[PDB]
């Protein structure tokens, strides 16, 4: 197993857990305060993964420093590690496609 | 913070006959309304969850409905053990609040 | 052709179950899904429920009590609604009605009358009504049929299979020691009559009858 | 659940005059709104769908509009055949639902 | 044909059938649910496209948790999709310019 997979692997698993911590820490800075509604754990799991792909919708979001500090570093996880495995898709077809040279 | 609404305050039906209890929030919340039975000197009890669905052990009489501002607690046919206090409360927004409750009277 | 297939009554005892059936014919696709509408004698639509039967999962109404179960057969192309344990509150046309999964009925079946009773299915007397011996005409003639003893609603009545709509009025049935009686009323130029025939059919489906009843002059 | 309020309940026109039928939705449906007419005796029948998409088979004579909340269903010149129910249905939010229908009584 | 190229191809089609897939079974978890909006299929689809490209505006979104499942499959077979031809583009890009050496 090469490097550029096991860095993907590796970044799919960190994903998972920066989306589980996030969802815990993002219910933890949310409550306290007065509106905010990420504040129950299923769909913050689920806001998790909307912002770690980018998507946005939103339906929820952070209205509080800690959990938008919480917010950027699940965006950055989920960018980084899509990132990488887009990167490993391209040292695997530069590699084959030197072989059918 | 989200107001809940339950009138009227007070309830009387006849025996086995259908009731109907409402609550109406200020702001809409889907559907994170939960509902709880407090029967004389007695502890809340939760009877429906996320405004429709089911608990283990409540009997099927109780059923729950709505979604937005308007919420309805049901019980088809009430009977003695129905006499007791009902409650809302919503989970949507931070802080959870409580409705003032209506009293079933037979 | 007649895209939603439905029975036209049925008959049910207090405490008692039935499952009504919806047959389709016409374009089918996976994004259909079939709806059920119950709608009481001089009330609106209400929703029941729905299917997808491509996939098989249904969905109802929560505002209201739960009577109905609802399953669909592929081979047969049929949606069926049991509904149980009925009361007189469950007495009401339920009609069928298709949806191409974009949010409107586009087509509904004729609909179920369902009457939830103790009493007993009987098939209605049809008797004629031609003017008397001294009864003047005009230009036009009025003839009727009067259907009466029947159990449950409803009937339907036609004149010459249909070909003869014009000028007809069907009055609403009125309830009676558990028997409902009606009559329906046709008129036609006095000319034609009775030259050229004039029937009245009356179809009873809670008893699988249809009869005719030519109408002719008096003695 | 999306609550559609249809008034009047019974609407009197004179022949050939133009009629108007209201549907009012609690909260904002776009533009899911379908109409249907249903006369003495008769299976529902689509009039227009999505608040003013003409339907083939039907009068050009019917027209609907509106968008939002507050929908409108109507008919130019109205005659004998127009004598019927009147009914709007949602599509936008789970569940559909109908109101409780206008009278058109000439 | 490259395998890169391939590949993409590949990931479009399957991008295709996963928008297909995931309209109908998004109206499928999501009817049931009071309040739901994504319940009809036209614009279902037009979800599943926004939501593949990650552009989430969100005016529609899934409310349950089979519809949230559903969701999370569109979005990662989108960029991984995307990702697959942004690859495929860098493996074509770096061996022309290997021979333009
Ligand atoms: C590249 C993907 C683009 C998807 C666009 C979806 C548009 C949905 C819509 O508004 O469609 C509206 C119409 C009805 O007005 O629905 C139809 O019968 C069209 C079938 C798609
Ligand atoms: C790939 C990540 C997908 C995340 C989906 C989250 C859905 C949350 C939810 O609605 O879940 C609803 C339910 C309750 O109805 O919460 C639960 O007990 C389920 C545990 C997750
Ligand atoms: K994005
Ligand atoms: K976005
Ligand atoms: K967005
Ligand atoms: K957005
Ligand atoms: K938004
Ligand atoms: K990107």
């Amino acid at each position: 197993s090469a490097l550029h997979w096991r860095a993907a692997g590796a970044a799919t698993v960190l994903l998972v857990i920066v989306l589980l911590a996030g969802s815990y820490l993002a219910v933890l800075a949310e409550r306290g305060a007065p509106g905010a509604q990420l504040i129950t754990y299923p769909r913050a799991l689920w806001w998790a993964c909307e912002t770690a792909t980018t998507v946005g919708y939103x339906d929820l979001y952070p209205v509080t420093l800690w959990g938008r500090l919480v917010a950027v570093v699940v965006m950055v996880a989920g960018i980084t590690s899509f990132g990488l495995v887009t990167a490993a898709l391209a040292t695997w077809f530069v590699g084959r496609e030197q072989e059918r040279r | 913070d989200i107001l809940l609404t339950q009138s009227p305050a007070i309830l009387s039906v006849s025996p086995g006959e259908r009731v109907s209890f409402s609550c109406r929030a200020s702001q809409s919340i889907g559907t994170d309304i939960h509902w709880y039975q407090q029967r004389t000197n007695g502890s809340p009890r939760l009877l429906i969850k996320y405004a429709s669905e089911s608990i283990s052990g409540i009997p099927s009489r109780f059923s729950g409905s709505g979604s937005g501002t308007d919420f309805t607690l049901s019980i088809n046919s009430v009977e003695s053990e129905d006499i007791a206090n009902y409650y809302c409360q919503q989970s949507n927004r931070w802080p959870f609040t409580f409705g003032s409750g209506t009293k079933l009277e037979i | 052709q007649v895209q939603l297939q439905q029975p036209g009554a049925e008959l049910v005892k207090p405490g008692a179950s039935v499952k009504l059936s919806c047959k389709a014919s016409g374009y089918t696709f996976t994004s259909d899904w079939i709806h059920w509408v119950k709608q009481r004698p001089g009330h609106g639509l209400e929703w029941i429920g729905e299917i997808i039967p491509s996939y098989g999962r249904a969905n109802y109404n929560e505002k209201i009590q739960k009577k109905a179960t609802l399953t669909a057969d592929k081979s047969s192309s049929t949606a069926f609604m049991q509904l149980s344990s009925l009361t007189s509150e469950d007495s009401a046309v339920y009609y069928c009605a298709r949806e191409r999964g974009d949010g409107y009925f586009a087509v509904w079946g004729a609909g179920t009358t369902v009457t939830v009773s103790s009493a007993k299915t009987t098939p209605p007397s049809v008797y004629p009504l031609a003017p008397g011996s001294a009864a003047q005409t005009n230009s036009m003639v009025t003839l009727g049929c009067l259907v009466k003893g029947y159990f449950p609603e409803p009937v339907t009545v036609t004149w010459n299979s249909g070909s003869l709509s014009s000028g007809v009025h069907t009055f609403p049935a009125v309830l009676q020691s558990d028997l409902y009686t009606l009559s329906s009323s046709v008129t036609v130029p006095s000319s034609s009559w009775p030259s050229e025939t004039v029937t009245c059919n009356v179809a009873h489906p809670a008893s699988s009858t249809k009869v005719d009843k030519k109408i002719v002059p008096r003695d």
